[PDB]
């Protein structure tokens, strides 16, 4: 018979933001962050991997 | 065009001013590799087809 194996793995602990919110251009990755006043400002940020 | 858009926006009269990138596009690249395809027994067409 067949059986798909379904694996879960737990990496070390990193900052975690949802996928829409990563903009990559090649040459440098950044998000846009919503101030206190609820200015949009920008900030650039390190990878580390993603997945789901 | 960049420079031209932001002083466009400066006159007067003008609503909106926008120039059309000609390299704001977007790609994913999958660069193949012929030595480590070649281990395998693929051609680069043979990747390619994935």
């Amino acid at each position: 018979m067949n059986a798909w194996l379904q694996l879960n793995t737990a990496s070390e602990p990193m900052l975690l933001i949802p996928s829409q919110a990563l903009i990559d251009t090649g040459s440098e990755q950044r998000v846009i962050t919503v101030d206190a006043d609820g200015r949009f400002v920008p900030k650039r940020v390190a990878v580390f991997q993603a997945s789901q | 065009a960049e420079q031209i858009e932001e002083v466009a926006r400066t006159v007067p009269g003008v609503a909106s001013a926008l120039a059309e990138r000609l390299e704001g596009g977007r790609y994913i690249n999958v660069e193949i590799n012929r030595e480590k395809a070649a281990r395998y027994g693929m051609t680069v067409a043979d990747v390619q087809l994935f």
